[PDB]
């Protein structure tokens, strides 16, 4: 959007439960829903190269 | 009564035929519960769909 | 204080001394929000004068619970200066982008200093209040808007919108019923903010809480010291139709405007003080 | 008296109806008594004139 994305006030998503807000609110421009997993430096220079 | 709701939801929203209801699908009769309570979002079925879809796949997984 | 009717029987008249009784128990206080409170003074089944005189008195009773019930403002006021001067010394010490565009405004944070009167208190918050949200945009770095003549809207910085609508939910429950409070269960301290962004939380909390309660009870104020006026100047040209000994009497009491809280105070007093003398000029069910 | 009247929880007024206290303060000096209809300046040069 215009305001920055930074802290985890916007990024949450469960997978397995019912989470229908999560695809009511998908194709919306805010919240940004994440997988809970951020990959290292390591793996994050293999999916750049 | 909320049978009106039920019948309201699985024939607007879910667009399911009439051979299957909750009377014959157990993920439909505890969904029926929380389909309630969801009081927008009903011009949107198609996530509903998806939301029921997906429920329906992860309560026959054998992991 | 025997707050004394003329017309209804006495259960109608033990309901509103228990509704007024239990004022701030009650949420949404205002006449006007409870209707059968408001319509058990005797509307068409009395005459027109009975139902205006304890619809009058109705209204004085509510003023006299109104002032009773003390809106304080020592703790909020103590609590926004020592938050003030926290987010000043937060900001301080908090590398920005560019310091001087930052240095004013937390020079404006450092002339947030108040009157006794609380009418400059609830402008000088708004200042305070858009000096410490543009710090909170600026110390993130967010893009704030730039349009000529403009005002930066007093917001919430960094927050579930869940709990937007929470801590939203609470601030119009503040600006329903003035005097009650409602326990603020969530914590807005949150790991995944700086300490800058949370003490400016905390100022918006507060300011808005101030500014909530000082427009509602001005409305509130406003409101009922203009029925009362037009309720006694209803009064007093129904009463100019019997040209007696009691009715004269009242229309002297009712002379005393209203325009002062203890105008009102003094009116309700000298109203039920000589109550007896001009009550048989009153037509009765 | 030695104390300034400003203090306006020491005025009242009342009239045509039955006030005995006012009554009693015939010859007093702490109460003063001043009717509720405050002279606007217009009308307070003209008496000083």
């Amino acid at each position: 959007d215009r305001q920055p994305l930074n802290p985890a006030n916007i990024e949450a998503r469960h997978h397995g439960v019912s989470d229908v807000p999560r695809l009511g609110a998908m194709d919306a421009d805010e919240p940004l829903f994440v997988d809970d997993y951020r990959a290292t430096d390591d793996e994050w220079t293999l999916q750049k190269v | 009564k909320r049978d009106e709701k039920h019948r309201h939801v699985v024939n607007v929203v879910l667009e399911l035929p009439t051979e299957i209801s909750e009377a014959t699908h157990p993920v439909l009769a505890t969904m029926l519960s929380k389909y309630t309570r969801m009081s927008s979002l009903f011009n949107d079925k198609c996530a509903f769909k998806l939301d029921l879809l997906r429920m329906v796949a992860v309560s026959r997984t054998r992991r | 204080m025997s707050l004394q009717f003329i017309g209804l029987q006495r259960r109608d008249v033990v309901a509103l001394v228990n509704f007024l009784r239990h004022l701030t128990q009650k949420p949404d206080v205002d006449l006007e929000a409870h209707p059968k409170i408001l319509k058990k003074c005797g509307e068409k089944r009395l005459h027109r004068r009975t139902v205006l005189f304890n619809e009058l008195m109705l209204w004085l009773g509510y003023y006299r619970e109104l002032r009773f019930h003390n809106p304080d403002l020592s703790s909020v006021l103590e609590e926004f200066e020592v938050r003030c001067v926290a987010v000043a010394r937060r900001g301080y010490t908090y590398p920005f982008g560019d310091r001087g565009k930052a240095r004013d405004h937390l020079a404006v944070l450092d002339r947030t200093e108040f009157d006794t009167d609380v009418r400059h208190d609830a402008e000088i918050v708004e200042r305070a209040l858009v000096s410490a949200v543009i710090l909170a945009k600026m110390s993130v770095r967010e893009t704030l808007v730039t349009a000529i003549g403009q005002t930066e809207p007093i917001a919430f910085v960094h927050l579930k919108d869940t709990e937007v609508q929470r801590i939203e939910e609470n601030l119009e429950g503040v600006r329903r019923n003035m005097f009650c409070v409602k326990p603020l269960d969530l914590n807005l301290d949150r790991h995944a903010n700086t300490a800058l962004v949370n003490a400016v939380n905390k100022l918006v909390y507060t300011g808005r809480l101030i500014m909530n309660v000082r427009r509602s009870w001005e409305e509130l104020e406003r409101k009922c010291l203009a029925r009362i006026q037009e309720r006694c100047k209803l009064l007093v040209k129904e009463l100019r139709m019997c040209l007696s000994f009691d009715s004269n009497y009242c229309r002297n009491i009712l002379k005393h405007a209203v325009e002062n809280g203890d105008s009102a105070d003094t009116l309700l007093e000298l109203l039920i003080e000589d109550f007896d003398i001009y009550v048989d000029s009153f037509p009765q069910s």
